[PDB]
């Protein structure tokens, strides 16, 4: 994403001819370099599980319809943990009200 | 003014892909009417057509014969019947019901209707019972 | 990310009875009937007087 | 008739109350009710309403048979039998009519019955040969309501086709129905004047070579036909060729 | 490879069609490579009535199945050779049909040339022994004069009958060409079998 | 023409009653095309229980669960004083409103929207913490009010709060427990296992959670001294609507909250009353429970048809088609529905025998003597009105 | 539509002498009979034309007329 | 079935109507089923039971006998 | 006694003395069992569905065993232990497993049992001897409901993210929040269990209004495409003139007049066939010749009937056939009525019985014509004489020397001439609308279709529910419109047909593989390449230069073009994919460049060390962006066709599974054995071109659901033949008559094209 300076407008990509060039319809020319060479791209299986989930993650200790198992929590020791299933996976992830995330998720 | 009980809109959507000087004459083209036709009937030595009636011919002479009887009266039973119905199944039964079956097998573009004339009282009689 | 909303689920709903859809047929009457009379009235008058 | 397990019922016999099977102790029933609509139904409710009825009855009691309320059938049935009556609510029971006990202890007892409001006498219809008919179509109007009518739709015709039948099509769809003699030229194809009181027999496509045949139709075919040429599409009817056996 | 198919199955065509190779049969290695670099290969075999039978298998990627031009090219200079040419084929490949250009081609090559069939088809027509398909029933063209005794029999006008296309594999491995009479012997989970006439229609593209 | 309309067929007063708890969704123009979409609006959905009957439908045709009836306890809100609610959010010193903070300061500090009938007003740092503090505050009922829905998003961490019409709602039973009490016993616990001590189960005290409700207040209801006013006063139970249902765990019988009483893995928030689940003519079936459901929903069907004392005013009324049926029954076995509605029909003794085979394929033999001694017999109505057109016509 | 003049007025009729009731089982009838109320046979009826076979068979039909059953009502 | 359902009952009165449906309508035409080629009709319910019941060879009483008076009345 | 019970006792009084003393038999026999039930009674009790405590105990017993088993699933999950097969995902996975673990075991039953006195249960009576009722009925009653399936698959959390019911937490592993019920009906189903019973009540109630008016489109259409279809004087099926049938079931037979008897000849073995039917009695070439056309017979009816098992995908070869006479009945008949015994060897007689056997044989087709034409001896046509070959059949093995012996000569002509009766008898009938007969014959199972839709799958590839496959038929719709294709490839050569291991790496083999599965991230970059000698890359990807310094001098025959365009797209392999599948990296360059000839490509080296990526950079050329849209609308594009690029495996075959199928197979000595040993591929999607290209799949017995495929690969006969499998396959196996889908399939393909 390129926006004007001076018009705070995006800017069209205008590759010619050995380069890209950012042009705005104000006239205005900034160039590129390097960084600016990536056109489009996709990665697969990605973009998932990180965050899709991670307020719904933070807020699971808290959530009172979350389902909970007996399983003892490494950090603070509580008894009961908060049980956590996300995905065409089935990743099962274990939260406490701590912080303790299981270290996955 | 709240009418309500509008009739509606109809629509269709679909395509019907049907797969020398001329002029006027009022002769070459129209002729609405038909040509007369000639009746060929195949000789009885010639006929392919199955010599038993079916259900659907024998109930038809049935009924044919019982509505004539209702309208007329004469019969060949000798034991007589209070039900045309009864008269005409019995005609059938014993051969001596007074119809002919014409099977048409044919419309010869030359006007021409070949048929099967077939004789109930020669025919084999289907169940009926 | 999300799944679109749930066209039957019943938290996304709510059941309008007597008052409030009586109250959306009356206006909408309410202005046909009563506005609309007033207005060709009051514009004959106009051409009148 | 219904339970209040939704089992619905029409009633098909009366009989007079000896007629009807009795008990030991001559309690008869009001309804009898097929063993059969039970099993493919799995209607417990009634079953179990059944059974707490029978024990009910004799306590002169009223019990709440909500649903979700905690039940036991074998506690029910414990409660039947200390009631006077079997472990299951059967009774030695005999035929009515002949004075005979059935082998087997029939299972009889107070279920609560609800008259569904569906009246035979309203339902049922018979129409004659004869009523109101609708003046565009000719057909008889529609249903018990408007005096006349009852239908043949498309399936009973298909249904009759299918038997091959005919006869009963023609008997039905026309002499029972809006059957209409129609008149054509067979010159033109188009529908002619015909008339044998008063001496009329004319075309107004080509008059005076008109060759008038007589043919068998509905007044809605007709109608139909008109709405067609109304619409500016002509209708031309060929009929079918004169045959003539050789001399 | 489908061009190994075809190698094989053209000429199990030609035998079947009762023709006689005019051709010594060149290896599948020529083959292939004659067919990438000409485009096509010519295959000729004569009936029993001493026609002339030619078969060109154009590539899937050559300059006859994209420019009409060198198309014309190659039947204008194969029928004023002098062969009898009872019937050309052409195999092109399946979408090669989809492409209006050759078919215009070959429709006006047809009306140019009446005498002579010529008839394109895709490559799945030529890559298995069709006839020797359980799918497939057995077919089987009946002469004129069987045929109209049947239909006299019967009172039946050629018209009457169930159609067949003559671009069905089945018929285009009988070269049965439209108007005639192909008798078929259809497996039957009624009667054990059965037979039935059809009539050979125009054949599609 | 939003407006649901029905005409009123007396059939019965449970059907009078029923028809005026009806909700339908009422198909307008552009209606259900051929798809997924007319199966899944007519299929029960797992937010009808407690609010829409999940029994009571139209066993027929096009009607098949087009038509929906409210459940037993379920009521219908009014617009709430959303200008009181408001103000309370706005001058909450832990509600930072729109104009002090920016997007950029909701997502770099993580500020959680909050929301009232859909205005997005305000932001707050813990969503959950909000929530439940005005849950608290609803349960006191004195600052805010009982019917109003604070829902928490946590997929998106918004606080929603609705006080519109139209909201349906049920009370429920609140269950508490002791997990406070219970995380502090196990922090002792971890702490002496910490320290080493050899008999640290003595620190761990066991999880108990209970609804408050006693048998005590179900005398002083039956009594008429205890209101569901004073139950949603008093803190023991509280209204729920289907956005709020989403943030409630709910036990579904006093059975299962009784057996998980010291399970810390179900930990509910309500407790269900079973019967709530079902609507006025689907509770009338008798061991509804036991019987299949999908003939409890044919039930529900024919109460409403059965005959019976169709009104109490029938003399002063000119009505068509209506049947007033002369003797009427309570069930031997009743239910909770007939408190309500009178009972139509009668305690028939039935024998389930073979008798001539004249019953098959749901026939009955009915004994014509029960027939003449007036078992389901009545008198039935018809109308006949006409009018003159002018002056023109005369009576006579 | 299935209203219109084809489906409704053409594929299909309304027709007379036609009777409907609800269905109900009875035991004692074979399998290719029907059990119909005399109300129904009274009004419904059967068009016999009187011939010399069948008049002495029609005439306790036409003595009776509507006051008793079996009867007739009609002379064409 | 016998739930409510309402069936038309029409009485042919011309002798071509009559005769035909007697002859070809019969129901006994449509006892073997077009579609399956098999019997349409048999015992429903309280005689497929019931034939069980009479042909079974012993009662809980004992073997499954009837007196001559109770044969008779079978028929 | 049941209706509806072909071969029952109705079924044969119909047979021998008409359908009229069968109804009358129906009504004496219904009358003899009432008044039966008049003395011993009959009833229904509540104890009759109650269980004994013991047994109560036992019931409970088996359904924990269920909710251990489900639970220890659940704790495979917890551990990571759920392995999906390939092609699953762990969800779906994981939901197949555990509708395997709550399936109620035969052994249910046995706590029903021990609490029935089945002598006394009118509730069991019922259902075991079909009065009404079933099994499923007795458990769900008695037992346990189960587990609720809607759609071949438990609840789904409709309530909230992850959440059944408001009763149940989030992500709660239980069976019970999925549906499993597991109380019974007589113990009274709790909240929820009622809550999961109505959604499946409702899900009923839903499928039944659908499928009154779903069929109603589908009945009416199908009406009018055949009501046209009237039977002729020729017995041919023809719309006005023009033909449709050249016979109308293809024997010109009523569907009422068709009989179930079994063909005896079929399975024999060579030996057991000369053991049975061959006759040597007398020496003479009359009956050499009588077994050699009874073993034709024999080998006819196998050839046909295994051809018809090639071209369909589960149609088992029968020796049971539906035909218009009974002959076996006859010859029994005529056998009990006999006054004569044991008949004395008369050699005159035996030979003249079979001389009027044979005779009747050679004239049975002259009953499709008339008797005058059988007088005269004129010619039989062809189509006529196939109508009687499977009749020929049945009287030639009822009718054999070896089995007439005690029928006297006398005998032998009335029962010919009975044959001939009721061949007669079963005639189709001139001028019947035998068309609106199928349309009604096949429309009728199509309501059933609806009502069965809940138990077939909805997802993608197997898309069966409600109307979906019986439109595809019915509408011809093209290939690419076929939501549930499929095919079935035989494996070539018989003996390694038979291996298992063998059979799943063959499918493997044929699965189509394109790139775009083999990739876990691509990336499109503005840049060039004109070797070492100007660089500019993009950042993050300038370190490539690290290996692409290595292609350049490890492959030096193709060098960077001269006019390499500045846009190039980078790819990484998944490795993991690469090894399950075993496509190598050089397999993937190689087809790459074929395909692709305006593109160069650049690719790093797959013996790396673990985690190490496999780069793939392609570079285009001018004719790229030479042969409307900008560059990068160009460059794009060519980011789709190389991602679509097919690597391994023939087009349009997304799965292939392995299935065991079940085949007859003539022996060395002639018998007919099926076998169960035989692996094939059934394979989701159709080509069948690719097939036939592939050689490891034999290309004769490819069999596809695709009518559209079907037509345009092998025929219209062929296609003929597949519309009444695939009707056959919708119908079910209470589905109409075949005559019924003849007349389908015939009507379609009349023109030629479906
Ligand atoms: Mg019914
Ligand atoms: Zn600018
Ligand atoms: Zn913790
Ligand atoms: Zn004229």
């Amino acid at each position: 994403m390129k926006i004007c300076k001076a018009c705070s407008s995006c800017m069209v990509r205008t590759y010619v001819d050995g380069n890209i060039i950012f042009r705005c319809s104000c006239g205005e020319s900034v160039q590129g370099d390097s960084q600016n060479l990536l056109v489009s791209s996709k990665v697969y299986h990605t973009g998932e599980m990180e965050d899709k989930y991670k307020i719904f993650i933070k807020n699971a200790p808290f959530d009172p319809t979350n389902c909970q198992i007996k399983k003892d929590c490494p950090n603070c020791h509580l008894d009961y943990l908060t049980q956590i299933c996300i995905g065409s996976q089935k990743i099962i992830i274990l939260v406490c009200r701590c912080g303790y995330m299981s270290n996955r998720g | 003014l709240i009418m309500d009980d509008l009739v509606e809109e109809y629509v269709e959507t679909e395509e019907e892909n049907l797969v020398e000087i001329v002029e006027s004459p009022s002769i070459c083209e129209g002729f609405v009417q038909a040509s007369s036709q000639t009746l060929v009937i195949i000789p009885d030595n010639e006929r392919i057509t199955s010599n038993v009636l079916t259900t659907f011919e024998a109930t038809r002479l049935v009924a044919v014969r019982a509505q004539q009887l209702a309208i007329n009266g004469s019969t060949m039973l000798k034991k007589k019947y209070s039900s045309p119905i009864d008269i005409a199944k019995q005609e059938l039964f014993n051969r001596k019901i007074p119809l002919l079956v014409m099977r048409c097998i044919k419309v010869t573009p030359e006007g021409q209707k070949i048929v099967e004339i077939w004789n109930p009282r020669e025919m084999g009689i289907p169940l009926l019972d | 990310v999300f799944p679109p909303t749930d066209r039957d689920s019943y938290r996304t709903k709510r059941v309008h009875g007597s008052g409030v859809s009586l109250a959306k047929a009356f206006k909408a009457i309410f202005n046909t009937s009563v506005i609309a009379p007033i207005i060709n009235g009051f514009k004959e008058l106009l051409k009148q007087t | 008739m219904s339970s209040r397990s939704g089992n619905k019922g029409i009633a098909a016999l009366a009989l007079p109350t000896s007629d009807m099977p009795f008990t030991e102790d001559g309690l008869q029933p009001d309804l009898i009710v097929n063993p059969h609509s039970h099993p493919s139904r799995m209607t417990n409710g009634q079953m179990i309403e059944t059974t707490v009825g029978l024990a009910n009855a004799l306590q002169g009691v009223v019990t709440d048979g909500t649903a979700f309320l905690p039940i036991n059938v074998q506690l029910l049935s414990e409660r039947l039998a200390q009631e006077g009556l079997r472990f299951n609510g059967c009774q030695k029971m005999f035929n009515g009519q002949t004075g005979e006990y059935f082998d087997a202890a029939i299972f009889i007892g107070p279920t609560y019955h609800q008259r569904l409001q569906k009246f035979v006498l309203d339902d049922r219809y018979a129409v004659a040969s004869y009523g109101p008919t609708d003046a565009l179509t000719g057909q008889p109007l529609d249903g018990k309501r408007s005096h006349g009518g009852l239908r043949l739709g498309e399936m009973e015709h298909w249904v009759l086709t299918a038997q091959g039948a005919m006869q009963t099509i023609i008997e039905k769809s026309h002499d029972d129905s809006d059957g209409c003699i129609s008149y054509i030229c067979r010159n033109c194809g188009e529908p002619a004047i015909y008339n044998a009181s008063h001496p009329i027999y004319k075309c107004m496509n080509c008059d005076v070579q008109a060759d008038i045949g007589m043919v068998d139709s509905r007044r809605s075919s007709i109608v139909f036909q008109h709405e067609m040429r109304a619409a500016n599409v002509n209708i031309t009817s060929v009929l079918s060729p004169r045959v003539f056996q050789p001399a | 490879m489908a061009m190994q198919k075809l190698f094989t199955y053209i000429y199990e065509f030609i035998e079947y069609r009762k023709m006689v190779l005019l051709e010594e049969k060149v290896p599948y290695d020529k083959f292939v490579q004659m067919v990438l670099n000409t485009g096509f290969f010519r295959i000729n075999a004569e009936t029993l009535n001493h026609g002339i039978v030619s078969v060109f298998i154009f590539g899937a990627n050559g300059k006859y199945v994209h420019h009409g031009g060198d198309m014309r090219t190659l039947l204008t200079n194969t029928l004023n050779e002098k062969k009898h040419y009872e019937e050309l084929i052409l195999i092109v490949d399946k979408p090669v049909l989809s492409k209006k250009n050759i078919l215009d081609i070959i429709v006006e090559q047809r009306a140019a040339n009446p005498t002579i069939v010529i008839n394109i088809y895709p490559y799945h027509l030529f890559c298995i022994n069709i006839p020797k398909v359980s799918a497939i029933p057995k077919h089987k063209l009946i002469t004129q004069e069987e045929a109209q005794e049947f239909l006299g029999r019967e009172y039946l006008q050629p018209q009457d009958l169930m159609q067949i296309s003559a671009s069905d594999p089945p018929v285009v491995w009988l070269g049965g060409r439209p108007g005639d009479f192909v008798q078929i012997e259809r497996p039957s989970e009624t009667a054990m079998h059965a037979v039935v006439i059809r009539f050979i229609t125009k054949s599609k593209i | 023409n939003r407006v649901s309309t029905q005409s009123l067929e007396r059939k019965n007063l449970l059907n009078t009653i029923s028809a005026l708890r009806t909700v339908n969704t009422h198909n307008t123009t552009n209606a259900s095309k051929q798809t997924e979409r007319a199966d899944m609006m007519r299929r029960v959905h797992a937010s009808y229980p407690g609010y829409i009957c999940v029994a009571q439908s139209a066993d027929t045709g096009e009607k098949v669960g087009m038509s929906k009836q409210l459940a037993i306890t379920a009521n219908v809100c009014t617009a709430g004083e959303v200008l009181s609610l408001k103000q309370r959010l706005l001058s909450d010193p832990a509600i930072q409103q729109l104009a002090d903070v920016s997007n950029k300061d909701i997502v770099r500090k993580g500020l959680a929207r909050v929301f009232i009938n859909g205005e997005w007003i305000g932001c707050c740092t813990n969503a959950f913490e909000l929530a439940q503090r005005y849950r608290m505050l609803r349960r006191e009922g004195k600052v805010v009010h009982p019917h109003t829905t604070i829902y928490w998003d946590s997929m998106v961490d918004e606080v929603e709060f609705w006080l519109d019409v139209g909201r349906l709602t049920r009370p429920l039973l609140i269950v508490d427990n002791n997990i406070e009490k219970y995380n502090q016993a196990c922090y002792k616990a971890a702490e002496a296992r910490k320290k080493g001590d050899k008999d640290w189960e003595k620190h761990k005290i066991p999880f108990i959670q209970n609804t408050r409700f006693t048998p005590q207040m179900a005398k002083d209801i039956l009594a008429g001294t205890l209101t569901l006013e004073d139950l949603v006063a008093q803190g023991i139970c509280e209204f729920i609507t289907p956005e709020e249902a989403e943030n409630c765990l709910v036990a579904f019988s006093i059975i299962e909250l009784r057996k998980h009483k010291h399970d810390v893995t179900r930990r509910f928030t309500h407790v269900d009353v079973p019967q709530a689940i079902l609507g006025l003519a689907a509770l009338v079936s008798p061991y509804a429970n036991c019987t299949q459901p999908a003939r409890v929903t044919y039930e529900t069907n024919q109460g409403r048809q059965t005959g019976g004392w169709y009104c109490f005013s029938w003399p002063y009324r000119v009505d068509m088609n209506r049947f007033f049926q002369f003797y009427n029954e309570m069930p031997l076995v009743k239910t909770i529905a007939h408190n309500y509605v009178i009972p139509n029909g009668l305690n028939t003794i039935v024998a389930y025998m073979i008798y001539g085979g004249y019953n098959q394929e749901d026939s009955v033999i009915v004994s014509q003597s029960f027939i003449d001694r007036g078992g389901f017999a009545g008198t039935f109505y018809r109308e006949e009105k006409v009018e003159l057109e002018s002056d023109i016509e005369s009576f006579g | 539509r299935k209203e219109g003049r084809i489906r409704k007025s053409l594929l299909g009729s309304q027709v007379w002498s036609i009777s409907r009731s609800t269905i109900c089982g009875n035991s004692d009838l074979h399998l290719d009979e029907v059990g119909y109320p005399i109300s129904f046979a009274r009004t419904l009826q059967v068009a016999e034309t009187v011939q010399h076979y069948n008049i002495n068979r029609l005439m306790p039909y036409f003595l009776n007329g509507k006051r008793q059953y079996p009867g007739c009502s009609r002379v064409y | 079935d016998f739930d409510g359902d309402q069936m038309n009952l029409w009485v042919p009165w011309s002798v071509m109507s009559r005769v035909e449906a007697e002859l070809l309508c019969s129901v006994r035409n449509w006892f073997i089923s077009t579609k399956s080629s098999g019997p349409v009709n048999g015992q429903v319910q309280d005689s497929t039971v019931g034939s069980f019941l009479l042909t079974r060879t012993n009662t809980p009483m004992g073997k499954n006998v009837m007196n001559k008076l109770h044969a008779m009345g079978l028929f | 006694v049941g209706a509806g019970s072909s071969g029952g006792i109705y079924h044969l009084i119909s047979r021998r003395y008409g359908p009229q003393q069968a109804l009358k038999m129906i009504f004496a026999t219904q009358q003899l069992a009432l008044n039966y039930v008049r003395n011993a009674g009959f009833t229904v009790s509540t104890a009759d569905m109650l269980l004994t405590p013991e047994a109560h105990q036992e019931v409970q017993e088996i359904i924990n065993e269920l909710l251990l088993e489900s639970e220890e699933i659940n704790n495979r999950l917890l551990h990571g232990d759920i392995m999906p097969p390939i092609g699953l995902t762990t969800h779906d996975f994981y939901e197949k497993l555990q509708l395997n673990a709550l399936k109620f075991p035969d052994r249910i039953l046995k706590p029903i049992m021990n609490s029935i006195n089945p002598e006394t249960n009118g509730l069991f009576q019922m259902v075991a001897t079909g009065a009404k009722g079933s099994n499923p009925n007795m458990i769900h009653i008695m037992a346990g409901i189960g587990q609720i399936e809607i759609n071949t698959q438990r609840i789904q959390p409709q309530f909230s993210f992850g959440r059944t019911l408001v009763y149940y937490p989030r992500f709660a592993l239980e069976a019970q929040a999925y549906g499993f019920i597991c109380n019974s009906y007589i113990a009274g189903l709790t909240s929820p269990e009622f809550i999961f019973g109505e959604m499946n009540g409702r899900f009923d109630l839903i499928n039944k209004a659908l499928s009154t008016s779903s069929t109603g489109y589908a009945n009416r259409k199908a009406i009018f495409g055949l009501q046209s279809c009237i039977v002729d004087y020729y017995r041919r099926v023809s719309i006005d003139t023009r033909l449709v049938q050249q016979l109308y079931g293809e024997d010109g037979l009523d569907a009422r007049q068709l009989e179930t008897v079994r063909f005896e000849t079929i399975m024999l073995s060579d030996q057991e066939l000369e053991d049975k039917f061959k006759y040597t009695g007398i020496q003479s070439p009359l009956f050499e010749e009588e077994f050699s056309r009874l073993k034709k017979d024999r080998d006819k009816y196998r050839q046909i009937f295994l051809n018809v098992e090639n071209f369909n995908f589960s149609q088992l070869l029968t020796d049971v056939r539906q035909v218009p006479v009974n002959v076996a009945s006859i010859v029994k008949n005529i056998l009990l009525s006999s006054t004569s015994g044991v008949l004395p060897f008369d050699e005159k007689s035996i030979l003249q019985k079979y001389a009027m056997v044979k005779t009747f044989c050679k004239n049975l087709p002259y009953v499709f014509i008339n008797n005058i034409q059988e007088r005269l001896q004129t010619p039989i046509p062809v189509y006529l004489k196939r109508a009687a070959s499977l009749m020929r059949m049945l009287i030639r093995i009822e009718l054999a020397t070896v089995k007439t012996l005690n029928i006297t000569c006398e005998q032998m002509s009335a029962i010919l001439d009975l044959i001939r009766l009721q061949y007669t008898q079963s005639l189709i009938n001139y001028g019947e609308a035998v068309g609106i007969l199928a349309a009604q014959s096949v429309s009728e199972p199509l309501t059933q279709y609806m009502l069965d839709s809940h138990h077939r799958s909805v997802a993608g590839g197997t898309n069966k529910s409600g109307i979906v496959r019986p439109q595809e038929i019915f509408s011809a719709k093209p290939v690419e419109a076929e939501q549930s294709s499929e095919m079935l490839l035989r494996l070539k050569n018989p003996e390694v047909e038979t291996n298992k291991t063998y059979a799943q790496e063959i499918a493997n083999s044929i699965e189509l593989i394109t790139f775009e599965r083999l990739i876990l991230q691509w990336h499109l970059l503005y840049e060039t390449y004109s070797s070492t000698k100007k660089n500019v890359m993009y950042p993050d990807f300038a370190s490539d230069v690290e290996w692409m310094t290595d292609f350049l001098e490890n492959h030096p025959l193709l060098q960077p073009p001269e006019d390499i365009a500045n846009w190039c797209i980078r790819l990484e392999l998944n490795k993991t994919t690469m090894i399950l599948k075993s496509i190598s990296l050089e397999s993937i360059i190689n087809s790459l460049r074929a395909k692709h000839p305006n593109t160069y490509i650049m690719h790093s080296v797959e013996n790396t060390a673990s985690g190490i990526p496999i780069i793939i950079r392609i570079y285009l050329r001018e004719s790229a962006f030479r042969r409307m849209a900008t560059d990068e609308k160009i460059a794009v594009n060519v980011v789709d066709k190389l991602l679509n690029s097919t690597i391994r495996g023939i087009p349009g075959i997304k799965n292939a599974n392995v299935v065991k199928l079940m085949r007859h197979r003539v022996d060395a000595q002639g018998k007919l054995v099926r076998l169960d040993n035989i692996y094939a591929i059934k394979t989701n999607g159709t080509n069948i071109f690719g097939a036939m290209l592939d050689d490891n799949i034999d290309p004769y017995t490819i069999v596809s659901s695709s009518i559209g495929d079907t037509m345009e690969l092998y025929g219209i006969e062929a296609a003929r033949q597949k519309i009444i499998s695939e009707i056959r396959t919708v119908m079910g196996d209470k589905g109409p008559n075949h005559r019924h889908l003849l007349m389908y399939a015939d009507l379609m393909t009349r023109t030629g094209q479906v």
